[PDB]
């Protein structure tokens, strides 16, 4: 009979497909690399990651957004967010089900879960700083799907975050640096050591090359992604 | 472990 439209998410096997074509490109080695040609200002995120909380010993890992909403990947493999308005929450299930809900208008179950994600709320607003700062994001976010935290992992060197929306965002720990990539405009931000950033289509650092620096993490990235499609 | 500090 019907069928409707199945959805078949293609998002992190572009993301890769992307990755390995620009890593096979060998971008910094170029007899003059050309970087600043492969700038896109247009595709700059809408969303990322401005702060994290692994507390997964506990709870969970919490997160604010760019936007200022806060999620918190539950440890029972559940997900609740509170939208920039502080009173409106989005619970996800496993299985992706959503449902809403307010901080004064809610599920009896769901009690503790709302406790714990004020507390990571607070816990952010207190003692952390929020990265990109000094990045306004991309026209039409109130507009946009707020994306949830589908998965993440840290590893010696970093901490990659998948977003429901297709981004990964990895944060390197050492020296702060940070990658936003989109596989929807197949672009990647970049956070440098001075919080200084551009954005990059990836196609055009195919053909213009880049920097050592970019290309390195570039190549640790296509790694992560394929850790995140095992 | 934790996101960078203010």
């Amino acid at each position: 009979g019907p069928l409707g439209s199945p959805e078949f998410d293609c998002h992190l096997s572009d993301m890769l497909q992307q990755l390995h074509s620009v890593n096979a490109s060998k971008p910094s080695e170029r007899g003059l690399v050309r970087q600043e040609e492969a700038e896109d200002p247009a595709c700059i995120p809408i969303f990322w990651v401005s702060k994290w909380v692994d507390y997964s010993d506990k709870y969970g890992l919490g997160y604010q957004l760019c936007d200022n909403s806060v999620g918190v990947l539950f440890n029972d493999s559940t997900r609740l967010i509170l939208y920039n308005d502080g009173d409106s929450l989005q619970y996800i299930e496993r299985d992706g089900t959503e449902s809403y809900l307010t901080v004064s208008s809610h599920p009896n179950s769901l009690m503790k879960k709302i406790t714990l994600l004020k507390y990571f709320r607070n816990y952010m607003s207190e003692h952390l700083l929020k990265a990109g700062a000094n990045i306004t994001p991309r026209e039409g976010d109130e507009l946009a799907r707020l994306p949830y935290l589908r998965t993440w992992f840290r590893t010696r060197s970093a901490i990659i975050l998948h977003l429901s929306n297709g981004s990964v965002q990895i944060n390197f720990f050492q020296d702060h640096t940070k990658l936003i990539l989109c596989p929807l405009m197949a672009a990647v931000t970049y956070i440098d050591e001075k919080r200084d950033f551009r954005t990059y289509r990836l196609s055009l650092l195919e053909e213009y090359g880049c920097c050592k620096e970019l290309a390195s993490r570039l190549r640790y990235a296509r790694t992560m992604v394929d850790k995140l499609l095992s | 472990m934790q996101s960078t500090p203010l």
